[PDB]
């Protein structure tokens, strides 16, 4: 559980000077919070006669096998879990704002495209009094980006 | 006396226009 | 996981739509109200807090119903004209904000909501519960 | 001096006697229903439970109402037929005396509750309410 | 108070032969000014006990 | 020059060059004087494409 300061008031405002009062501003929030923690479990069998006079180590692999379906469905479910029994990530949930680029015209018609002023625009429209901020996108998204060519035919 | 304290259910879901400069055109 | 919330902190019924309810705060020792509405309003709409003694017939059925007259705090700029408490739901509140109050100062056995005269159209589309915090027994 | 106990726990109606009503419980992590009966009962009441999910087309608004599915724990000897959420009202419950009661797995986005078909013409005399708690929205 | 020169003005100007029109010109102003200062003034209360 | 045949006067980058550079050499080293607009005039013209 944790606090979390949702908004100051306002107490401070201009008056006249010949005046021996005040006036009560209005007080903030603090919203106190909580959470929880989530469980991730399963069970898989062998076979005593199958797995002893096998190939070779079957148990060893299926132990490695789980700790990577543990890890890869660990950091995707935080990206895009739904709240039920998995933490709700930042995907889904749609409390992070959102934009979206407006199409172009060919030939007549109006397709949905990713230009180049999108992404310069997109990343340097971010409140500068929150701090630097890292990015974050597909590798064939950056491999868009860069086969990019202007009317004449240069990159 | 009664202090009201009053918070949002449900946020709706945004969507904003990244809308940028035309291309250039000449006046004239 | 989670606790059965119901085996303390339990809540009931203040105002359904176009009925009032006598909920006992007589173990409890602390109470709120939790405001939601089930539609739109039209104007801004009041509600008047009541009381209630243990009447002689029954020490457990409920008396008539008297007023609560609302003690201010420091920093109080206006007092109801007679001074009795009352809670008004302000205009623009949409039906998925819930909204939370209390009166500062217990007095009787149980508490009661009912909107004030000239104001029971809207009061319809108002839900009022009342939830606890204590068992003192 | 009760501190107001509205937020930090507030309350909502989920069936007022006459119709149900789905109360969110995505903002919160733990819930509870908060049994009282208004007059006497005749026979043992059973509540059916149901869990809703966004529409398709407003994310906060209810879908359809999919039913809950029972799920047994340690020392769980008589499941009823293929799992579903019923809790019953027993006799024997004279009013102010409110029982209490909740599911142990939360799913969906929130719940609703209904009167079991046998049980609707003794459950216009009871009420069903939700307490939630803490969590962070 | 402070000062503000609103304007120089002009002096007569180049006369090769006197026919005495532009003798004293016109000259400009000094606009003495003022300015006062403000004050924010609030106030706030708790009791005792929800303080402590 | 022809404005969608119209003829409006005007007064481009390479009048500029082509007026300054002619000065013949053997006068000496000469200054350009002009109001400082006709320098922001120069500063903001623009090609086709759009460039500076």
């Amino acid at each position: 559980t944790y606090m979390k300061i949702a908004d100051y008031g306002q107490l401070g405002e201009y008056t006249c000077d010949a005046k021996c009062d005040a006036e009560f501003g209005e007080p903030g929030n603090i919203r106190h919070l909580e959470g929880k923690t989530y469980d991730y479990r399963g069970v898989f069998c062998f076979n005593r006669k199958n797995l002893q006079e096998a190939n070779y180590d079957f148990l060893s692999f299926m132990i490695g096998a789980a700790q990577r379906s543990h890890r890869i469905n660990r950091n995707q479910a935080l990206m895009i879990g739904k709240g039920v029994n998995e933490p709700k990530g930042w995907l889904t949930e749609n409390c992070f704002p959102v934009f979206q680029t407006l199409p172009v015209d060919v030939n007549g018609t109006s397709t949905p495209a990713f230009l180049a002023q999108d992404w310069r625009r997109f990343v340097t429209s971010f409140p500068a009094e929150y701090g630097e901020a890292r990015s974050v996108m597909h590798q064939n998204v950056f491999g868009y980006l860069a086969a990019m060519v202007d009317a004449n035919g240069r990159f | 006396m009664v202090k009201l304290n009053c918070r949002p259910l449900c946020q709706a879901p945004t969507a904003s226009r990244l809308v940028s400069p035309p291309c250039f055109i000449c006046r004239g | 996981m989670n606790f059965n919330v119901g085996v303390d902190f339990p809540s009931f019924i203040a105002w359904d739509g176009e009925e009032s309810f006598p909920v006992k705060v007589d173990g409890f020792n602390q109470f709120g109200f939790t405001f939601k509405t089930i539609a739109a309003l039209t104007a801004a709409t009041t509600f008047n807090i009541f009381y209630h003694e243990p009447s002689d017939a029954d020490p457990c059925v409920p008396g008539p119903a008297i007023r609560v007259p609302e003690v201010p705090f420091c920093d109080t700029v206006l007092l109801s004209e007679d001074g009795l408490a009352a809670v008004t739901l302000p205009e623009t509140v949409t039906p998925d904000s819930f909204c939370a109050g209390t009166v500062p100062c217990m007095n009787g056995q149980w508490i009661s909501i009912a909107p004030a005269t000239g104001s029971e159209t809207n009061a319809a589309n108002v839900q009022i519960t009342v939830t606890m915090k204590g068992a003192t027994r």
